[PDB]
């Protein structure tokens, strides 16, 4: 049933297995950064490879705690009082952002025996200066701003400040967040590096994060986390289409029967040009297709493909790398039904996980 | 994020 | 209980009161068109003063039916088979982007006997942007003249065209005047005319006496009912959302980080890019402080942008940003798990009235 | 696009 996701477990676990190694070489833990991937019908998978969760915020600590269980780590740049005492019942590590934030809560973190920690911004730009490090960013604190009189009670450090980056930026940040909190990294029990780590990225320099993650935990008797998102479900899920009409205006125009500013809305946002098994680029192969939306909405153009024979109403299209940012953000804009989520089981079989209807479009809006 | 995208 | 949306009555009914006017003085008829605001606590107030409804799909044309009456307008560019039945048992005009769809369902619209119509492609672009301008070469939206088929129009009660945004009423009649050239010679056979949406009728300085006088001539030459279709229209400056500053810190300058989002409950501010007004606030340097608003999700894009204050921000401060109700609470998201805001309603008599709240289940269910 | 037009 189209438009629908679906999820390959013996592509995930091909991710996975990548993460395994890495924890078993040096003794460090992983975590799945739940904002890039939450389909917890896989979480137990995840989990049994992986050492647990990270999260946003209460909702995500919540499903990871939940449905994978093992350790449920949070960072947020400001808490809510309203939601603190649920957070420190289902997390075993909590992560603020400032000094504020941690004197506020510092009493309900002692008392629930919970571990704290501080997010860092090392001010050490290694993206396009969305890059966490920019001047002016609001998440971690800064040295200037940092205040070593307040760290009792404070029993991890952490940071991210990577996208879909190598190992080198990686060595690179830790090697300034030695050289500007170096005197602080030995009191504490845990280091997070973040995510934004392209671990499973063919080609990733797995011996370089190997030698580093191992290098600080010996030098500072730290237990190290990483937390990456994408590398958990990178090339391991597609969106499934159909194609409803055709017509020529200044050229073919296929409408498909999934949106992206609905269903993939990094792509018209970023915007990026997602893979499409058997597509190419234009001119590459025979016939060029503008793909749009079946959505009222001039923008909802997916992108120019090529394919070898025609595309015609009940032709399918599959979308790749389609598990990552995008089920975690679709929307219902234009009432579009959401796609159905499946799941590609290692046996070979697909399970029906989730189908979508009216009443999923109408609650959201009285 | 979607740099590495593979069919 | 913040974040939530509040949408104000008073400020609703001063917009459909000009719509209203407009009816009045052309005998045509105006339709929400809900991918604009689909919040239908407010439908009994809108279809007391309006005709009904259009949508986008299945789901759009059942939510006006069930939720406000009247009349049920649907445009797709391509119907699925498999809801086609349900939306002509809902639907009283049916509009079809090609004439391959129209032949597809001609028969099941027929013995439905619901009035079918034809969206056009007038070529005409009046828009800025061509990106979001259905008139742009390429365009998937509406039959162009090279392609259309007046042997297949045995049937066919209506035309219609969506062609602007947040224009006045000379896009409008140039528009028109294409049509009229284009498609002439179909238009008397027709039992109505639909000019679509993107007219904004309720922004202060719109020519209503020129729409008034294109409408009015239109039907009168033609003998058909004419329908307009907006949606912004409705419900421009006539929400708000209401955040509370949950920390202040400094970093080459003071950083607010509120309780709502832009990525998850004002995507548009990210995604156009534009700057929502705030009220009290202003732009840089102009007022005693400067504060770049972030959100408090996990990611570092999530600026709503930087405004200036009389008086500093500290937790606790309540933030106001105007005209979101338009295009917001219809495609806001639960990214990084932000719990979407509430929705309250305040009353014509200004009383306030929780029309919907928020927690984990919703954004649960989405996941698996 | 969609949001020319908002006052406070
Ligand atoms: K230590
Ligand atoms: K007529």
């Amino acid at each position: 049933q189209t438009p629908c996701y679906v999820v390959d477990e013996a592509l995930l676990e091909r991710n996975l297995v990548i993460l395994k190694q890495v924890i078993d070489r040096t003794g460090c833990k992983i975590l799945l950064a739940q904002k890039a991937f939450s389909m917890f019908a896989c979480y137990p998978l995840i989990g049994s490879y992986l050492n647990g969760t990270t999260a946003s915020g209460l909702f995500e600590a919540r499903l990871g705690k939940e449905e994978m269980g093992g350790e449920t780590h949070i960072f947020s740049p400001a808490y809510r009082e309203d939601e603190i005492d649920e957070i420190l019942s289902l997390c075993d590590h909590v992560i603020f952002n400032s000094f504020s934030q941690w004197e506020k809560y510092k009493a309900k973190v002692l008392a629930s025996g919970k571990s704290a920690g501080l997010r860092l911004n090392p001010e050490h730009s290694t993206q396009d200066h969305y890059d966490p490090c920019s001047p002016g960013s609001r998440l971690g604190i800064t040295l200037k701003k940092f205040r070593p009189d307040l760290l009792d009670g404070i029993e991890g450090l952490h940071f991210h400040t990577l996208c879909e980056q190598d190992a080198a930026p990686l060595v690179e940040t830790v090697a300034v967040v030695e050289e500007k909190f170096g005197p602080w990294l030995s009191q504490m029990k845990w280091l997070n590096f973040g995510g934004g780590h392209h671990i499973t990225r063919p080609g990733y320099d797995i011996d370089a994060l190997v030698s580093c993650v191992s290098r600080v935990q010996e030098r500072y008797g730290v237990q190290v986390y990483l937390e990456p998102g994408e590398a958990v479900a990178l090339n391991a899920g597609f969106l499934v289409s159909t194609v409803l009409d055709v017509l020529e205006n200044s050229g073919n125009i296929a409408v498909l029967d999934t949106s992206a500013a609905c269903h993939m809305p990094d792509v018209l946002e970023m915007p990026y040009r997602p893979p499409i098994a058997g597509g190419g680029g234009l001119g590459e192969k025979a016939y060029d297709y503008r793909l749009g939306g079946p959505t009222c909405l001039a923008g909802d153009v997916i992108g120019d493909y090529s394919f070898d024979e025609p595309l015609s109403p009940g032709s399918r299209v599959v979308f790749c790398d389609m598990a990552i940012y995008s089920m975690v953000k679709n929307n219902t804009f234009n009432g579009m039904n959401l796609p159905a989520i499946y799941l590609k089981k290692q046996d070979g079989s697909i399970q029906l996980v989730r189908k979508f209807g009216y009443e999923d479009f109408k609650t959201r809006l009285s | 994020h979607h740099s590495s995208g593979l069919v």
